């Protein structure tokens, strides 16, 4: 019953600033990589960020550009990204998605496949002229 | 350094050729057999060079061994086709404390060998260095035999025991026929007539083709000079296909053989199924002469077939 | 050991007993091809490999000769022509922890499928972007190991499976491994049917005075046919010839009747 939502998509002009907050209820995991999948329309499946809940490394992709902050919200369970001077072409559907973490060699590995467990319903982010 | 010698094994190396009970019967079996009055290799152990020679030896079809000890300098075998743990081998040993039969890839160094070391304040004997193997990796056939103990000294005098064995490796099966006799001679082969009783046959199913003998020696400067291998002998023959007449006895055990390829007499004494030959003339079997050289014969005109007229034209 | 490195073990040398083993309550998924339930014992091997590890309930199914998965493409593979069988059964005891990451791992990513019964020991990253990754551990280049989290809350599908597949191998020798054929009453007096270590045959059974040689299984007289086995004689029980004294149908009805070389204590009788 590990449940995920996904929630702020907003609409502006070219160059604005939205937070998407990712909450989630019932995990039942104590170390979970949590990532970001956009998809709008005649745009596939492709991964913008993953974070580890353990410490809160974070990977990301080549169009971050700093702009893409995650906070990991330890208290409510939440992923709260913030982005700033919004990119006309970024617009998409986004998916949060949760992912068991690895424990190989002693060590904690975090990796977010194209397919990763449950997703949740997308919020849209739509910009242009 | 000194030629191989060689002996004329006497109506010696006769196994049973079938697990079937007989009594009191003749039968007449074509097996691998050793054949009569022949000439088996002989290898030396003396302290008197020493005479260390455990060498290389085929595997063709069987390999009959007798072993005259005293001391049981004599140890074990090992089998196979390449000892460079390329391929498969095998190793039998029976070591102080059990005895070994290891089927494994192994790599086999130049000169395997076991030896006992020898305190001089204690008579006491145990077992000092094994150089036979260094690396097993992957194969099945594993065993070791109940633990048990013999005497391990070197008594001095002539040699006192008998330990014949027969290894034929046939259809993937190894079998051993041992038999273990009381002598007393000096240096000799013993005379008379015992069958061999089965050993055990082992379910390897490898390629066997050379094969070499263990031997123990003794110790008391140098560790590759610093050895005596103590007086033993052992005796080796190769097993031929021959058809042997063998005369059972009101017990299972085979009290007499006859070898249908020795002489006349004794192919006549196979053809009647006894070992009696009354007064008379017999028909043996049939002299023929093997051709060779074989010759064929065609015309000779190459016919000049005109192989050039399209290689070579000229203009193309 | 998981599935990504299945440990294999030789099982030789040994009479193997498979009914047990097919009659218990225990292995749930029982699947067998190449092999006769019905004749298990009947037939003979050199060798058996044993492959023993955990996936999930779903992978089960995946792992079967000519099916193909995330598993069995990247795990573990079977022959098409394979020989042998799977067992299956649950094991949600075992990992009774509540919720967290566990040791076993699966291959989610690989370069290629593996040849059949391939190992992959090797756990370097995969480089999935384009982009050469560098050695760099990340997003494109991601592990190629994953975990499984075998919760016991979670449904049946993901519940974890202890899965060991038997493969029986034939090779240029005798079997090794052989079924129990386990033997019957000794029934004397009686001529009966016999098999004794593959020798077949029919007869009385009687008790022996001859000595045999401690090796000695059989025995033989003249001409070469079975007249003793361990110790018992074999002899055919009384076979013979049947004829009818008759007057003449002419003079009388009635007719006498000789069973030649009988003893009719066996079978106006005289003898
Ligand atoms: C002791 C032995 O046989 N080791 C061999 C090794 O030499 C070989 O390289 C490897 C596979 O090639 O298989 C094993
Ligand atoms: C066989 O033994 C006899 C023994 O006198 C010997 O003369 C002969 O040379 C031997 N045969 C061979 C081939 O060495
Ligand atoms: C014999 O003496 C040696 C000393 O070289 C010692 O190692 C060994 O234990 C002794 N054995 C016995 C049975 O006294
Ligand atoms: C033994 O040698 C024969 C040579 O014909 C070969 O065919 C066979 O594969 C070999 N077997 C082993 C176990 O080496
Ligand atoms: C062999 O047969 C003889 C009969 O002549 C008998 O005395 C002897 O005990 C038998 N051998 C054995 C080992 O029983
Ligand atoms: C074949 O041999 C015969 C016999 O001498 C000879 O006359 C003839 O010329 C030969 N032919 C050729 C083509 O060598
Ligand atoms: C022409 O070709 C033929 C091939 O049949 C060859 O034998 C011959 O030598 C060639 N000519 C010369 C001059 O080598
Ligand atoms: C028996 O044979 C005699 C011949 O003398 C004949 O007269 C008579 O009819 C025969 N009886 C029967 C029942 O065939
Ligand atoms: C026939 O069998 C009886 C008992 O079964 C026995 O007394 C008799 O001697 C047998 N006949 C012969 C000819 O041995």
């Amino acid at each position: 019953q590990v449940q995920l939502v996904e929630t702020g998509g907003g609409f502006v002009q070219p160059g604005g600033s939205l937070r998407l907050s990712c909450a989630a209820s019932g995990v039942t995991l104590d170390y979970y990589a949590i990532g970001w999948f956009r998809q709008a329309p005649g745009k596939e499946r492709e991964g913008v960020s993953c974070i580890g809940s353990s410490d809160g490394r974070t990977y990301y992709s080549d169009s971050v550009k700093g702009r893409f902050t995650i906070s990991r919200d330890n208290a409510k369970n939440t992923v709260y990204l913030q982005m700033n001077s919004l990119k006309p072409e970024d617009t998409a559907v986004y998916y949060c998605a949760l992912t068991v973490g690895t424990y190989y060699s002693g060590n904690y590995h975090y990796t977010c496949s194209d397919d990763m467990d449950y997703w949740g319903k997308g919020t849209q982010v739509t910009v242009s002229s | 350094q000194l030629p191989p010698a060689y002996t004329n094994s006497f109506t010696r190396g006769v196994y049973y050729p079938d697990k079937v009970f007989r009594s009191s019967v003749l039968h007449s079996t074509q097996d691998l057999f050793l054949p009569f009055f022949s000439n088996v290799t002989w290898f030396h152990a003396i302290h008197v060079t020493k005479r260390f020679d455990n060498p290389v030896l085929p595997f063709n079809d069987g390999v009959y061994f007798a072993s005259t000890e005293k001391s049981n300098i004599i140890r074990g075998w090992i089998f196979g086709t390449t000892l460079d743990s390329k391929t498969q081998s095998l190793l039998i040993v029976n070591n102080a404390t059990n005895v070994v039969i290891k089927v494994c890839e192994f790599q086999f160094c130049n000169d395997p060998f076991l030896g006992v070391y020898y305190h001089k304040n204690n008579k006491s004997w145990m077992e000092s260095e094994f150089r036979v193997y260094s690396s097993a990796n992957n194969c099945t056939f594993e065993y070791v035999s109940q633990p048990f103990l013999m005497d391990l000294e070197g008594k001095q005098g002539n040699f006192k025991n008998l330990r014949e064995f027969v290894f034929k490796n046939i259809d993937g099966y190894f079998k051993i026929y041992s038999k273990h006799t009381p002598i007393n001679l000096v240096r000799d082969l013993p005379q008379g007539f015992s069958a061999l009783e089965p050993l055990v046959d082992l379910p390897i199913g490898i390629n066997i083709t050379r094969f070499q003998t263990l031997l123990a020696l003794h110790r008391s400067g140098d560790s590759s000079s610093g050895w005596t291998a103590g007086a033993a002998a052992y005796y080796v023959g190769y097993l031929q296909p021959r058809t042997f007449l063998l005369k059972y006895n009101e017990n299972g055990t085979i009290t007499d053989a006859v070898d249908c390829a020795l002489d006349p007499l004794s192919e006549t004494k196979c053809t009647l199924k006894s070992f009696t030959v009354e007064k008379g003339i017999y028909q043996t079997s049939n002299f023929r002469v093997q051709p060779t050289e074989s010759i064929v014969r065609f015309p000779n005109i190459t016919n000049l077939c005109p192989f050039g007229e399209v290689f070579n034209a000229t203009r193309f | 050991a998981s599935v990504y490195a299945w440990n294999r073990k030789r099982i030789s040398n040994c009479v193997a007993d498979y009914s047990v083993l097919y009659n218990s309550a225990s292995f749930s998924t029982f699947k067998c091809y190449g092999v006769s339930p019905t004749k298990l014992n009947d037939l003979c091997f050199t060798n058996v490999y044993a492959d023993s590890f955990v996936i999930r309930g779903d992978e089960v199914r995946q792992i079967a000769p000519g099916q193909t998965g995330k598993i069995a493409d990247y795990n573990y593979k079977l022959p098409d022509d394979f020989t042998g069988c799977v067992i299956a059964w649950n094991s949600n005891n075992l990992d009774s922890k509540v919720g967290g990451n566990y040791n076993y791992l699966y291959r989610l990513f690989r370069k290629s499928n593996l040849k059949p019964f391939e190992r992959d020991i090797s756990t370097e990253i995969y480089q999935a972007g384009s982009t050469p990754c560098n050695g760099v551990e990340g997003f494109n280049c991601y592990f190629p190991l994953q975990s499984y989290g075998f919760q016991p809350t979670n449904g049946v599908g993901y519940q974890p499976y202890r899965v060991v597949v038997l493969s029986f191998e034939l090779l240029h020798a005798p079997a090794t491994v052989c079924g129990p054929k386990k033997s019957t009453n000794l029934v004397k007096n009686k001529c009966v049917n016999f098999n004794f270590n593959g020798l077949t045959g029919t007869g009385v059974l009687t008790e022996s005075n001859k000595k045999f040689l401690p090796f000695q299984q059989f025995g033989r007289d003249i001409a070469d046919t079975t007249d003793a086995v361990r110790i018992l004689d074999i002899t055919p029980c009384s076979f013979g010839g049947v004829s009818v004294i008759t007057p003449g149908t002419n003079t009388s009805n009635q007719v006498a009747v000789l069973y030649q070389d009988v003893n009719c204590t066996e079978v106006n009788v005289f003898q």
